[PDB]
């Protein structure tokens, strides 16, 4: 819950800290949702797939892959993020999860069962530069807006 | 009236602990809560009670060591004076809340045993006949971080631990935990006989009575040995359980 508080008029700013407030008004704040939508269910080694999915509170999101270990960040290309629209969705052109440069495709390469998730520009590199450059670990990728779903890929067909 | 919220009369993390606080004070304007430990450590914090006297604060940490710790809270009476007025080494009649931790810091200093303090807190505040101000005591074991599984069944009727289940129907899975409702987050893995995850849920949300239920689908689930992995970045609980084609009944 947030109040607002209001004071009488020709107060100081500095004066204006103990006295009570002439009146007030509260309002709720909750936490949005950041899901995936398309890279869900099975995927074939070295195709290409778009980024579907929706963020109600976002301005960059990034895409990690985990594996037994640390969340590797994939490097998606232009900024590593991609913007939301006013529908709060976002979507990415056709990529190649394991096609594109970085360690992170090197988890996917190989046949199994992985996850992959999304998450907020608020991790902000875990604090620094603004700019999503690290392998989140199970605690920070949590600790912020995410969440995650399984993937398996299997191998190339003809 | 207080109320002390724990996982299971525990607080998990030592190092960094949390516990919620709520209740109803009317007619005061602060509140005071204390920990002493059987050391005789002493932790202190002052809670602004709203206008209507329904206080509530969050996620309060501790600063003491392992063991047991009873917790006490403050709240000055009628005379708006701690008791008398009479503290050991305070003024006269301006025994305030701010005024009475000045004389905790003196508690902790010298070598004092938990249990002393227990004696002196009660005796110079409340037990003292000309005393107005009321208190509430609750206590609870200071220990390390846990989380477990308990049961695992299905959406029959049972509560041993155990139970095969049958592919295609839910099963629900229960565990205790210590760590915050919210803040946290207990995340599942079933793998087969090698290394194949099939099936990945996430749970944050669970009331003061310590017990999560984990909901996963046995749709596509296949009969034999399946491991059930359950980790918050701490400790990390294993179970195996078996699936069977039908089950017996």
């Amino acid at each position: 819950e947030v109040d607002l508080e209001v004071y009488d008029a020709g107060v100081s700013a500095t004066a204006a800290v103990g006295q009570d407030a002439t009146n007030d008004i509260t309002l709720t704040i909750e936490e949005g949702g950041t899901t995936l939508s398309s890279p869900t269910g099975q995927y074939v080694v070295g195709s290409e797939v778009d980024i579907n999915g929706t963020a109600t509170s976002s301005d960059s999101v990034a895409i990690y892959v985990r594996d037994d270990g640390d969340w590797q960040l994939l490097e998606i290309g232009g900024d590593n993020e991609i913007s939301v629209d006013s529908d709060d969705t976002f979507e990415e052109e056709d990529i190649a999860l394991s096609g594109l440069s970085g360690d992170g495709s090197s988890i996917l390469s190989l046949t199994g069962t992985y996850r992959i998730g999304v998450i907020d520009a608020s991790d902000a590199d875990v604090g620094g530069d603004g700019s999503v450059d690290d392998s989140l670990t199970t605690s920070e990728f949590t600790s912020g807006v995410s969440s995650s779903n399984s993937i398996r890929v299997t191998d190339q067909a003809l | 009236t207080g109320q002390f919220t724990t996982i299971n009369g525990q607080v998990a993390p030592v190092e960094t602990g949390t516990v919620d606080i709520n209740g109803t004070a009317s007619g005061a304007n602060s509140v005071l809560v204390i920990f002493v430990d059987e050391r005789g450590n002493v932790n202190y914090q002052e809670v602004s009670v709203d206008s209507d006297g329904t206080y509530d604060e969050d996620d309060i940490t501790v600063g003491l060591t392992q063991g047991r710790v009873t917790a006490h809270i403050l709240s000055v009476g009628r005379d708006s004076a701690i008791g008398d007025g009479s503290l050991p080494s305070g003024p006269s009649n301006g025994a305030t809340l701010n005024d009475l931790t000045g004389y905790l810091d003196t508690l902790d200093q010298n070598n004092n045993n938990g249990e002393q303090i227990n004696e002196l807190i009660a005796s110079e505040t409340v037990d003292e006949t000309a005393s107005d101000d009321l208190i509430v005591t609750e206590t609870f074991r200071l220990a390390e971080s846990s989380t477990s599984i308990d049961s695992i069944y299905p959406d029959a009727a049972e509560a041993a631990g155990i139970n095969p289940v049958a592919t295609g129907e839910t099963m629900v899975i229960a565990g205790s935990t210590n760590l915050k409702p919210d803040d946290n987050t207990i995340s599942i893995e079933v793998t087969n006989e090698d290394g194949t995850s099939v099936a990945l849920e996430d749970t944050d949300e669970w009331n003061n009575d310590g017990q999560w239920m984990v909901e996963i689908d046995t749709t596509d689930f296949e009969t034999g040995t399946f491991t059930v992995e359950a980790d918050d970045g701490d400790n990390t609980d294993t179970v195996n359980v078996e699936v069977v084609s039908e089950r017996e009944d």
